């Protein structure tokens, strides 16, 4: 006799809420998450030259503590002072020490 | 229209569904589809296109109380974060919204797009389905589908069933 | 001359709301940006016509 | 695995018309485009089109508009290539390339020309057809070799002892005459002392004349 | 949307750094851009993809990096398997384009040619014409002239010659020129000699041959 | 319209038709001025005069300094980042928006016509209407202008569409 | 017999490429530049009161 | 490992445009923001049948 | 297509003006009304949603002349309240012709509405209004109005004095 044609669209079990201008939750099919919200808990060495000043601070390997000699001439694109670092020479003090940790850093 | 939309349709994004005398069936229209899909892809490729790098910045953490400078370099890294933080609510937001309006239109537009094929052999039965007033078979339907139902062919047997 | 904006490199006019000539400026002046080129559209899409 | 083959060298003359097949495997035909791209010689590449095997959807390069038309066909899985009203200007080499992902989820661009197709020459000249002399190239390390002298069109591939010597040779670039033929050297220095024991093959062929001759040298 | 890429080409050592510009006519996704290398014969084999990322089974020594209208393409420690030309692509904007292509060569220590000369076949002979052919094999760099003598006839106009393209192992080139006469006037003249000047040769260098022996 | 028109110089957007008389084109230059003058408001409003700044911090230096510096340029850097965002977005959406802007105009000046065909004419399916009957030149600029009456067409138009 | 009337749109030869939202590159009639790039190399004295330190 | 994003949390991928581990950042990094999530959509509205 | 608006009409935000032999008479579409309110609502209330707090801050006003740090404190501050600013006369003009697309979007999506149900009882004047080609009195209006209308019923009558007279 005659026919029946539809237009439709598609649709999934357990889509996703997202927020828009007008709205605060509506459900889409799909979606992708755009903020970075958890880290591996660890430091790649690549591509990034990592130093590791273990028990040294920055202006301990300048200055040459003892315990900072393995630190000699060395380079670094990025130095890491840990939490567990100590001093352990003539008893100092650096005015304007954030300045000068600052600067070597860079250099 | 369309109150609702089809769940188990995995052949693609849009599609259309056909009741006839040789039976009932279905079949996704891939160029509509991949329409939405291009600028969903595109814009979201603009969004994650690599951020800056940046490298020996100002101290964010602080051991002692510094006063006036320490409250300086605080104020401006907060200053800066407030701001940025905006800048991605506000971003997400307006894409979204966006993106939603794309698709809606996308479907809006097959429809027209069918309709206007359909000429005057055809009726809008107000759910975003036809009343096809003809005998028409499955050649005829990919005929619709595929671009190429020549209404002028069934004009005369579809308009009579329709005003007598 | 007259130029409402300085810059080291030297004058630049102020007719655009952005520039990239230097960040360093004095007087009123577009705003620094990164970018070289932004072109903001003043008509519709480009299609050409068919063929036949 | 993955690859593209396309179809051996056609020559044409500036009237007609020409097409290319391109046979895709190891990859689902359908969830990915077509890019097809040619290259005079010596010239870098230019583009020509594109083509969804998902969608039919083309896209030519309106430097051609009208002249190109692509085509797919997925039961065999090859994409086509069809060039009308051929201008000596498209005497070239013509690549096709898996491009765009269809259908499928996005993002980013991870190709967009991942594979490419061996190449595969197209002449058009309005000269005629010439197959090749294959001469004796007469020769402590030595040198010998072939000539392959006045044979029109190109291309000519020569290999040795059906390929069995490859380490030593240098196959030469053709070059044009003045009497508007071609001719190609192909030369293999080898030790002079394995002589009596050792011999040597020419494996000249020259397609556009079916001209398979394999012909020898010694001193 | 042009692609002009620079520098023309560029001639580097092997161990060392070849650095590659292309820049774009009008702004660009960092993502529609890509970088392939080419030796010729063969079909593009591709590079980097999204203007920063290797395509797989490459070598690190690649690398890729731009913003918006300079890309550049870095070869980190130049081998003699590079020796090819590099063209970056950009496919954002119909029509998608291609650049006009850096060649590499990588700059070898000098290499002096083996001359080989070579008395036309008695097969040719008799079929009408004479070719007499001289090579220079494995050489470099590339710069070397060939000329012709005809019992000290100095000859111009009627050779012709045909260069190899670096080799990727070695990278040297090879070169052809071929003299052709009339077997007439090839069985008037007994010595037939080829003369070359190349880097490698202190001075000139001729090997030579008489008609018939 | 999967196409637009090269060689219209008279407006934006326009009316092509083809009968008895002949072929012959037109622009529509009230929906033409429309297009414009949104452009032209949108346009105004970003580069409505920027701002004035005078004696700021120094943004250049010859010694290396440490802390305060370091600061002096991440605040620096911190403004640009910024701006630069904001002037690139900008940009994007004022440009989709321009697209959709004047796709709508053209859509828009469509409807308006077919509302004014009623019932004596049919869409083609490319953006033109075949009208049902004879339509002379007259009767076209009727159309163009907003005076086409169509009761007057009607019995002519309506039986040789069904009949 | 009836007659057949269009709508649409101008087009241009040359158009201009611009960003969007969805899209790197899309062609359209005309645009504008919105990024002062370049400079004259001098400084102007006016409307400003310049001093040069010499 | 590879990681051109490095935070004293430990390093983070920058295939994200945003991050919400630290504000102290070195390298090609996300920007940070006070957020811990914001959902891009990729696809239409979700209507059941 | 509605060249003007109704003034008048305070029953809700988008209605039906029907004239037949009973009369004329008025009467709003409450859903579609509520439609437009719920999103002006809720776009309304992610503006002005709670902002944030502040506490121990830098100074912003200054008694003495410092020079360098003062300057710097300064356009801190001054580079801050400039984009804040840019970010709310951009956000209001964003959400300002949204609002206005989405209510423009309402009525329109209404008329679509109500024409689908007419289907071929009714034409399009060309001001947005229906010439209903039948005796449609108020039971028939209301029928309309709150989507029950059943044109196979009223087809026969209509059709015939569209296509004859
Ligand atoms: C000033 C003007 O525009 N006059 C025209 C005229 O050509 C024509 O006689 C009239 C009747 O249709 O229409 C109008
Ligand atoms: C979105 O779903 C696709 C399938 O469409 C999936 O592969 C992708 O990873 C999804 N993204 C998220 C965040 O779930």
């Amino acid at each position: 006799s005659t026919a029946t044609l539809c237009l439709g669209h598609h649709a999934v079990p357990n889509g996703t809420l997202v927020k828009t201008i007008t709205d605060d939750q509506i459900e889409v099919t799909n979606a992708t998450e755009l903020v970075q919200s958890s880290s591996t808990g660890k430091i790649c060495n690549n591509p990034h030259r990592i130093l590791d000043g273990i028990d040294c601070t920055l202006i301990d390997a300048l200055l040459g503590d003892p315990h900072c000699d393995v630190f000699q001439n060395e380079t670094w694109d990025l130095f890491v002072e840990r939490s567990k670092a100590f001093s352990n020479c003539y008893p100092y003090d650096v005015p304007d020490y954030a300045s000068l940790r600052s600067l070597v850093a860079s250099s | 229209f369309i109150e609702n939309g089809w769940e188990g349709m995995i052949d693609g994004w849009y599609g259309f569904r056909h009741q006839n005398s040789e039976g009932t069936g279905q079949a996704a229209d891939l160029k509509s589809t991949q329409a939405a899909i291009d600028q969903i892809n595109g814009k979201l490729n603009r969004v994650i296109e690599k951020t800056n790098e940046k490298f020996h910045q100002i101290e964010k953490e602080f051991s002692e109380v510094e006063g006036r400078i320490q409250d300086l370099e605080k104020y401006v890294e907060d200053t800066k974060i407030d701001l940025w933080s905006y800048n991605a609510e506000l971003l997400v937001a307006l894409e979204n919204q966006h993106t939603i309006d794309l698709t809606d239109s996308e479907m809006n537009k097959l429809f027209e797009k069918t309709r206007r094929q359909l000429r005057e052999n055809a009726e809008d039965m107000g759910n975003g389905c036809f009343k096809i007033y003809h005998k028409c078979d499955n050649a005829c339907i990919e005929s619709i589908r595929n671009g190429t139902y020549d209404h002028d062919v069934y004009r005369d047997e579809a308009l009579n069933n329709r005003f007598q | 001359c007259i130029s409402e904006c300085i810059t080291p490199n030297g004058s630049i006019p102020n007719d655009k709301p952005f520039q990239n000539v230097n960040k360093i400026t004095y007087g009123a002046c577009p705003k620094y940006v990164k970018q070289n080129t932004l072109k903001l559209a003043t008509g519709m899409r480009n299609v050409p016509e068919k063929q036949t | 695995q993955v690859q593209l083959v396309q179809s051996g060298a056609e020559v044409k003359k500036p009237g007609a018309s020409v097409k290319v097949s391109c046979k895709t495997s190891g990859y689902s035909f359908s969830t990915y485009g077509v890019s097809w791209v040619r290259q005079a010689p010596g010239q870098g590449p230019e583009w020509v089109g594109w083509i969804s095997a998902y969608t039919g959807i083309t896209d030519y390069a309106q430097k051609f508009q009208g002249r190109v038309t692509l085509t797919t066909d997925a039961t065999t899985a090859t994409a086509f290539l069809d060039l009308r009203s051929l201008r000596p200007d498209d005497t070239a080499t013509y690549f096709c390339a898996r491009d765009k992902v269809q259908g499928r989820v996005e993002v980013g661009s991870g190709g967009r020309h991942d594979y490419w197709g061996q190449g595969t020459l197209v002449i058009v000249s309005s000269a005629s057809t010439k197959g090749p002399s294959v001469f004796p190239l007469a020769p402590g390390t030595a040198a010998l070799g072939c000539l392959v002298k006045d044979y029109f069109p190109e291309p000519v591939t020569v290999s040795w002892n059906s390929g069995a010597l490859t380490s030593g040779v240098h196959t030469f670039p053709a070059v044009l005459q003045s009497s508007g033929l071609y001719s190609l050297s192909s030369v293999v220095t080898v030790p002079s002392s394995s002589l009596g024991t050792q011999t040597y093959i020419c494996n000249v062929n020259h397609k556009p004349s079916n001209t398979k001759v394999d012909k020898k040298v010694e001193p | 949307v042009v692609l002009t890429q620079s520098p023309g080409t560029l001639a580097l050592p092997p161990g060392e750094r070849a650095t590659l510009s292309c820049r774009a006519s009008h702004r660009v996704g960092s993502t529609y851009i890509a970088w392939y290398q080419q030796k010729s014969g063969q079909a593009p084999r591709r590079l980097i993809y999204g203007a920063s990322n290797r395509a797989t089974d490459i070598p690190d020594r690649f690398s890729g990096s731009g913003s918006g209208t300079d890309f550049t393409l870095t070869i980190r420690r130049l081998e003699p398997e590079d020796s090819a030309v590099y063209y970056c692509q950009q496919f954002s904007v119909s029509p998608w384009t291609f650049g006009q292509g850096t060649r590499v060569e990588i700059k070898r220590t000098v290499a002096a040619p083996s001359v080989f000369i070579f008395p036309p076949s008695d097969e040719q002979l008799k079929s009408g014409t004479a070719s007499v052919v001289c090579l220079l094999n494995n050489f470099y760099p590339r710069e070397a002239k060939v000329q012709w003598k005809v019992d000290n006839a100095l000859q111009s106009g009627n050779s012709q010659e045909s260069v190899t393209e670096q080799d990727s192992k070695d990278s040297t080139y090879s070169l052809s020129s071929t003299l052709t006469l009339s077997k007439a006037d090839y069985e008037k003249h007994k010595v037939y000699a080829c003369e070359v000047t190349h880097q490698g040769l202190s001075s000139p260098v001729t090997k030579s041959f008489n008609r018939g022996e």
